[PDB]
């Protein structure tokens, strides 16, 4: 009772940071894959998606 | 007066043999930014780190 | 939720050509004119309804992005930037909200930044106390999503 | 066989670009966009402020 | 007109032979579209000035009016190198490339 | 830096003069109730030619009461055209038209 | 002075406000080309009578 909402999130168990993913925010979230080259890529940048 | 959309091969060949994929692909690829060859090898030499 | 524009509202794509300076009773106003008329209204407060969608927040100048915030609260302009791309936390009514977007982050986060925003679903919230005081003033809010 | 040429990398032009401010119209402050636009446009956006 | 003089000879041995230098190569959906339209994949660190830059960036509006005005004519169109690359017939690698 | 008339009437031929002017397109203008100034201002000395050859631009800046301030000078198109580089190597303008 | 819209509400009847007004008749003209301000001038109380 008093659940508020009831969500359906990839399994953060099952895609862990071994494999790179960071479900923390809704999204699947991988750093250093699209990335410019030359530059640092920003953080929290969209491409991480 | 056109309807531009996405039509899978499976659609077309009737042979199960020669296809592998989905529209899936293609829309994931549209969610991808504009690649160089480099770039190209940065993302598959951070999917083999 | 997603406020529908309301009926009177003329679309206006936005670009660098409508907002410009002009004199205006002593002053270098940053003056808005509107394309259906042609006409000028330096003052955030006074100016038509308008849907103002916006493609791309690049050369947009702070005294420009700053009025039209002020004519979205000055004049109910409703604006769409599509812009922006972001994750949204659903918050329960008790954990209320954590994070605080101000208009000027919204009208200047890089292009690209994953912006996240936090979105209420206050349906969880029980009724007030019969004898609770009066609120004399109102509650508002800006940021609404564009799609479910 | 000859010491023929002379490798530079970011080669400077003959011609330049030089532009005078009227000081009384003009802030001092640099001007920025998003860093990745700001990378590329900063520079000319800063010569004709 | 000896000033002339030397720079008709400096520019007689400009000798300078370019090398690729420090570049970038920027993800296309950090780049405010009126800047991706002129730019291809890669750039030089050091961009130089040019006025093309400042389309939909300068304040002035009549400049800015302008300046699009003049992109928008099909006599003329900016660009940011890279554009033109020439692999080697074997090798297969890069080797001159325009910018 | 002012250049007497005398120098100009009684140097060398071959002497280098540095004559200095003023644009003054972007002067302040006068507040309306202010008394006006004692004095005129007078130049004395003139080019015979054109003194600004090299103007790329001018008056990068806003009017209120007029669209472009007069005088503002855009930026020439061939400023901004990449144009290409022919198999020859020799640079090009963007064509004018097809064909 | 700012007489706050707060205190012309609330306060007993007899007090006796003093209510400031600016002349703008020779407010200075701005600079053909700076920069536009941000921000709005409000006036919130007015005057009855002259």
């Amino acid at each position: 009772y008093g659940a508020a909402v009831v969500n359906i999130d990839l399994n953060r168990d099952f895609f862990d940071t071994a494999t790179g993913i960071d479900l923390t925010k809704g999204i699947p979230l991988v750093q250093d894959l699209l990335v410019p080259i030359g530059v640092t890529a920003g953080a929290e940048q969209s491409a991480e998606y | 007066r056109y309807h531009e959309s996405v039509l899978e091969i499976a659609d077309i060949f009737d042979q199960a043999d020669f296809i592998q994929t989905s529209d899936a692909v293609r829309q994931l690829r549209a969610l991808m930014p504009t690649l160089s060859t480099s770039q190209i090898r940065h993302a598959i030499e951070r999917i083999a780190q | 939720f997603v406020p529908d524009v309301p009926e009177g509202y003329v679309a206006v794509q936005y670009a660098h050509r409508l907002f410009s300076s002009s004199l205006a009773n002593k002053r270098n106003r940053v003056t808005y004119t509107h394309p259906p008329t042609g006409m000028a209204y330096p003052s955030p407060t006074g100016r038509p309804h308008v849907h103002m969608t916006i493609n791309e927040r690049a050369g947009m100048s702070k005294l420009v992005a700053d009025n039209i915030i002020a004519s979205v609260i000055k004049s109910n302009w409703v604006v769409d930037i599509l812009d922006i791309e972001y994750t949204a936390e659903v918050m329960t009514p008790s954990e209320g909200y954590t994070q605080h977007v101000d208009a000027e982050s919204i009208m200047t986060a890089p292009k690209g930044k994953l912006f996240h925003l936090q979105f209420m679903d206050g349906l969880l919230r029980p009724e007030p106390s019969a004898f609770d005081p009066p609120a004399s003033g109102e509650d508002m809010r800006l940021i609404y999503p564009l799609q479910p | 066989l000859s010491d023929d040429f002379k490798q530079i990398s970011d080669p400077k032009g003959y011609l330049t670009y030089s532009v005078k401010y009227e000081d009384q119209f003009t802030k001092k402050d640099k001007l920025r966009a998003s860093e990745a636009d700001d990378r590329i446009v900063g520079p000319t956006v800063n010569l004709f402020k | 007109v000896s000033g002339l003089l030397m720079v008709l000879f400096k520019v007689m041995t400009d000798n300078r032979l370019v090398i690729v230098g420090e570049t970038t190569t920027p993800m296309s959906n950090t780049l405010s579209t009126v800047v991706n339209n002129v730019l291809r994949t890669t750039y030089h660190n050091n961009v130089g000035v040019n006025p093309a830059l400042l389309r939909d960036f300068t304040q002035v509006n009549w400049l800015n009016r302008d300046i699009t005005n003049m992109l928008q004519q099909a006599g003329t169109k900016y660009g940011l190198g890279l554009t033109e690359t020439r692999l080697d017939y074997v090798r297969l690698v890069k080797t001159i490339v325009g910018h | 830096q002012h250049v007497d008339a005398e120098s100009i009437m009684t140097a060398p031929k071959g002497k280098l003069f540095h004559l200095q002017f003023m644009d003054g397109l972007l002067r302040p203008e006068p507040s309306a109730f202010d008394p006006p100034a004692s004095g005129e201002d007078m130049r004395l000395i003139y080019p015979l030619q054109p003194i600004s050859v090299a103007r790329s631009m001018r008056a990068i800046v806003n009017h209120n009461e007029v669209d472009r301030p007069r005088g503002a000078v855009a930026p020439s198109s061939y400023e901004m055209d990449t144009g290409t580089l022919s198999r020859n190597g020799d640079l090009l303008y963007s064509p004018v038209a097809n064909g």
